[PDB]
């Protein structure tokens, strides 16, 4: 009964980071001079 | 005192450095932070004057926000930055002669013009350029 309880355990498994942990990624967004208007180049 | 030193330090980079034909990205941190500078003095009320016969001034900031846009500068861009700086060094002037007018017996290394006194507040220590002097 409690045998295969206490007898199935495996040590704690020790995770593979596949990829950076990431909050923050890069976008590109257009801009304003201070007028107000469109400068045909994004950053 | 050493925040009069700060504003003292970043007026002389803008009115020096903020010439037409250089590259922007010569001034960004400049830029930044003369824009930090205007926002944290902006909507704040100071008096000098009133002791002695020096002429009694009353200063109101309400000023714009330089802009971070143009790849190469250009001449509105100086005519703007001095019409900015010759205000902010007219205040910065006046400071310094209110409070060279002013002694107090004990407890020297405090201010003693109204001015520093405000600016001794927390508030304004968000302005602490360098202190190569």
């Amino acid at each position: 009964s409690i045998l295969k309880k206490l007898e199935d355990i495996k040590p704690e498994q020790a995770k593979a980071q596949t990829k950076l942990f990431r909050i923050f990624e890069p976008r590109q967004k257009p801009i304003y001079i201070a007028n107000g208007e469109k400068e045909r180049r994004n950053r | 005192m050493d925040v009069l030193y700060s504003l003292s330090k970043t007026l002389k980079d803008a009115r020096d450095k903020i010439v037409e034909g250089t590259l922007y990205s010569n001034v960004s941190d400049l830029i930044q932070q003369f824009n930090q500078m205007i926002i944290t003095m902006n909507g704040n009320e100071f008096q000098t004057g009133g002791i002695g016969n020096l002429p009694i001034r009353n200063w109101n900031f309400n000023f714009g926000l330089l802009g971070t846009t143009l790849l190469n500068l250009d001449a509105n861009y100086v005519e703007t930055a001095r019409n900015t700086i010759d205000y902010f060094v007219d205040f910065v002037d006046n400071v310094c002669m209110d409070e060279m007018v002013r002694e107090s017996q004990r407890n020297g290394i405090a201010p003693q013009s109204d001015s520093l006194r405000k600016l001794s507040a927390i508030k304004f220590k968000r302005i602490n350029f360098d202190n190569s002097s």
